[PDB]
Parts: structure tokens; C-alpha cells; sequence
């Protein structure tokens, strides 16, 4: 569950950053 | 056809398979290929369905934000290092995505959309509409992109509108859906406040009921309901 | 060709791209393209001939072994439920594995063994040549397997004789050679004994000539030196 | 390296198993 929590937050992270 | 000749429940089992080997291409090549016998698929196919196709698209995403990020260190001030190169093969890669993207919008536009009773499965297939049409506005531009928004908007909206009527606000198609079309209003409408709105509302409402938490799905419920959170925590 | 028209350069480009992005049947196609050029390649490029081919190859294996597992579960005492499918699906993995281990061969033998001047290089074409008849062997059966084996073994032998008269005893190459030749021995020829002999010996005469270490490759020399000690703590 | 070496560990050790 966490891995998937930590690969959503990364995706997600990925769109505000670049 | 491909898969033409072999049985429904033979190609529902060597999906199953390719899950298993993370055959994804395969997979999705199998699903296809049951939904081509013309009959619905239960919960349990619909879910192969878009797991094939989600992780086939996530790996052609994922190589997509590699070579623009490679891209972006490029074509820079410092970094006079360019070449068609990157772009080239960027574009490839984009060619490839929109392809799937579009064979998946085939199968729900003829033939899961229309042939769907249940109110449960037609939301699947609309927010499944939505998605892939969320995935080709990621990388598309111009009029073609403007199109494709209005197209994603209206599938996730009547997904919404169905789903707020016919299901109880824990139930994980509602949630995956709301939290969807939150990611679509804060990474391609361009509306955070909606998306911030939105997510935080199917929340509080999941929590405010959720005594309706169902024996069979209680766990997808509780993780939608963490990722929606989530977001939430990155987005304010 | 589909790599006909692209500049050596560019391929090659692409190939590090497409290595990064982790699309390894890409990687695959460019360097293939880039080899067709007919000129030899830098050590930096057969180790991208070889990254690609391994990764393509490996994920078939790994696939291979998945639905090989799941094959004997079923078709056993207890779980009498067969039906034809994980066979038939296993058997399209192994065909695609076999088309590809070809595709590598062909190359090797049509043209990087042949065009090779450098010791250094033709060991490395000689051992990736014992590489994918051992892949090939894996999965075959009958004479064809015996042809396979006697082809791995000369290719492997031939290897071994130019790197133990060419190259010091922590040579990569020479090192990951006698390590896979090892694992042949193990694995492929039935010969366990033989496979501990050379995976001690040669960590032995690498420990013996430490000094030899290269400034430019010695991260893996230790590192296959490592996985020959693991081996022998498997196999022994 | 140790994840390399625990991948090779597990490819080699199916063999021996299976
Ligand atoms: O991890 C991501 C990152 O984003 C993607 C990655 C791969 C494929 C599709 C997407 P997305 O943009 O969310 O549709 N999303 C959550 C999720 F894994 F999908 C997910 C997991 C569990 C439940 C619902 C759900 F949605
Ligand atoms: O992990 C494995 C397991 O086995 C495979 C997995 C994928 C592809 C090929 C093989 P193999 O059967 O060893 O040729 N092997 C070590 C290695 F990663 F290759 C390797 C790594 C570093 C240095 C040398 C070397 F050899
Ligand atoms: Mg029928
Ligand atoms: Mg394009
Ligand atoms: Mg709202
Ligand atoms: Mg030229
Ligand atoms: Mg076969
Ligand atoms: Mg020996």
C-alpha cells in the first residue's frame, strides 16, 4: 500500500515540479 | 483479429498468466480480444481490463517524462548540446502512447459503453474514457489537445453524475473516479481549486459515511481514500 | 532494416536513451542498427549490444519461469485442473526468446566476431555467443539441445583460452566470462563439480593478482568477483 | 550491488530449486 502511496506521490510530485 | 480464433475463457485465462509474468502488452492483447466476443465482462475482466492497459500506457508515460526531462536539461542556455535526437525519439515514443490510448477509447466507444447495463460498469467505462483521454491531453497540443479536454470534462463528468446517484460515497469506482477527475482538474483543466474541492469533499463524504464500507472492497476503499489525502498534501 | 537511413551516431544516441528510459527492445533495435553499419564497436558500445540483448532476453526468461512454475502446479496429482492454455502461452514466450537469441547470434556470427581485432573484443563476442546458446538451451529439447550445448561449450572454450593467454586475472571480461562458463557448467552441462572448480579457481587467481585491478574497470572486477563468491556459497 | 547480487542469488537459486 505504501509502495503504491509512494509511486502515486512521486507521479503526482513529477507534474508540479516540471 | 488475432485472438479471433480462440475461446473467451481461454483468453480471460492467458491474461490472468500474463499478469502474473507482468506481460502487460500481452495482457492487454488477451482482454482485447474477450471484449471482441461481444459480451459484457464482469467485475472481475473489467479489472484485467484496465490494469493491462493502465500499466501498458504507465510504461510508455513514464519513458515519455524521461526523454522530456532529458529534453528539457537540452536545447538550454549552458547545455549547447542539441541534435534532433531526443525529440526524435520522444516523439516515438508519443506515437506509441496515443496508439493505445486510442485502441482502448475503440473498445469502450464499440463496443463496452453502450452494451453496459449495470450502473456500476457504465461508470468504469466512463472514468476509463476519461483517463485515456486525460492521458493523450498530457502530451498533445494545439486544437487536437482543446478537443481532447472537452471529451475527457464530459466522460468524467456524466461518470460523476451517475455515480453520486447510484452508489454509496465509499464505494472504490466512486472514490477512484473523484480522485481522477482530481488529477484531472489540477494537472490538465488547469483548476486546483477544483481539484483541492473536489478531493477534499469526496473525503470528508466517504468518511462522513463510512459505515458503507463493503465487505468485498473495504481495502481498495481505504487506499483510494489515503491517495485522495495524498494529493492533498502535495497540492496545498 | 528499420535503422537503415539513421546516422551511426544518432543510433547510438538513441540506443543510451532508450537505456535510460528503460525501453530495452528499443535499445536492442538501435544498436542492432548501429552494428549493421559494418563498423566495429568501442568497448562503450558492445557493452550497450550487451546491457540491451540481456535485459530483452532476461525479461522472457523471467516470464519463462513464471508460467514454467505455474505449469507444475497444474497437470499434477491434487490440482487436476490442466486445460491447454499455460502451456500454449508458455510456448509463445519461448518462441519470441528464441527469435531474439537468434536475431544476437546472427549478428555475433554476421558480423562482430569475424571483424574483431582487439583479444579483449572477440573474448567478449565469444563469451556473449556461449551467452545466448546457454539462453537457447534453457528451453530446448532433443538433438536440438545437444547441437546447442556443443555450440556453447566452443564458444565459451575458445573464450577462455584467448583471456586466461590475453588478459590479466581481474579483467572484467575475462572474470564475467569464467563466472557465466561457471553457471554453463552448473546449469546447462550437468557438470556441478567442474562449474565449483572454475568458480574457485578463478577467484582465487584474481585474489592471487589483486594488483592487476584496472583504475577504469576495477568496480567490476570486485563486483563479479563477489557474485563468483556467492555462487560457490549456492553450490556448495 | 547487493541488489545485484540478490537478483543473481534468487535467478541462480531457482534453478537449483525447480
Ligand atoms: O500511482 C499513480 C500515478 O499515476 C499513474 C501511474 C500509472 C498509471 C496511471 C496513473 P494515473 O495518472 O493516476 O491515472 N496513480 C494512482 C493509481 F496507481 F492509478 C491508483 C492506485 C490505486 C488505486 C487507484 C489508483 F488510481
Ligand atoms: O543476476 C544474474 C542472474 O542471471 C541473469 C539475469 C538476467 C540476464 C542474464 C542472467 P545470466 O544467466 O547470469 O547470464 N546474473 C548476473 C548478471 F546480472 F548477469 C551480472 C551482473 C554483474 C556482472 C556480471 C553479471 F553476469
Ligand atoms: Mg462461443
Ligand atoms: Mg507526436
Ligand atoms: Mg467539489
Ligand atoms: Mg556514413
Ligand atoms: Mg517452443
Ligand atoms: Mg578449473
Amino acid at each position: 500500500r505504501d509502495k503504491i502511496r509512494l509511486n502515486n506521490a512521486i507521479w503526482r510530485a513529477w507534474y508540479i515540479q516540471y | 483479429g488475432a485472438m479471433g480464433s480462440m475461446e473467451r475463457a481461454s483468453l480471460i485465462q492467458k491474461a490472468k498468466l500474463a499478469e502474473q509474468a507482468e506481460r502487460y502488452e500481452d495482457m492487454a492483447a488477451f482482454m482485447k480480444g474477450a471484449v471482441e466476443k461481444g459480451e459484457e465482462l464482469s467485475c472481475e475482466e473489467r479489472n484485467l481490463l484496465s490494469v493491462a492497459y493502465k500499466n501498458v500506457v504507465g510504461g510508455q508515460r513514464a519513458a515519455w517524462r524521461v526523454l522530456s526531462s532529458i529534453e528539457q536539461k537540452s536545447n538550454e542556455e549552458g547545455s549547447e548540446e542539441k541534435g534532433p535526437e531526443v525529440r526524435e525519439y520522444r516523439e516515438k515514443v508519443e506515437t506509441e502512447l496515443q496508439g493505445v490510448c486510442d485502441t482502448v477509447l475503440g473498445l469502450l466507444d464499440s463496443h463496452l459503453i453502450k452494451e453496459a447495463g449495470d450502473a456500476e460498469s457504465r461508470v468504469f467505462y466512463l472514468k476509463m474514457k476519461g483517463d485515456y483521454y486525460r492521458y493523450l491531453a498530457e502530451v498533445a497540443t494545439g486544437d487536437d489537445k482543446k478537443r481532447i479536454i472537452d471529451s475527457a470534462r464530459s466522460a468524467y463528468q456524466e461518470a460523476m453524475d451517475i455515480s453520486k446517484k447510484e452508489m454509496p460515497p465509499t464505494n472504490p469506482i466512486r472514490l477512484g473516479l473523484a480522485l481522477n477527475f482530481s488529477v484531472f482538474h489540477y494537472e490538465i483543466a488547469n483548476s486546483p481549486e477544483e481539484a483541492i474541492s473536489l478531493a477534499k469533499t469526496t473525503f470528508d463524504e466517504a468518511m462522513a459515511d463510512l459505515h458503507t464500507l463493503s465487505e468485498d472492497s473495504y481495502k481498495d476503499s481505504t487506499l483510494i481514500m489515503q491517495l485522495l489525502r495524498d494529493n492533498l498534501t502535495l497540492w496545498t
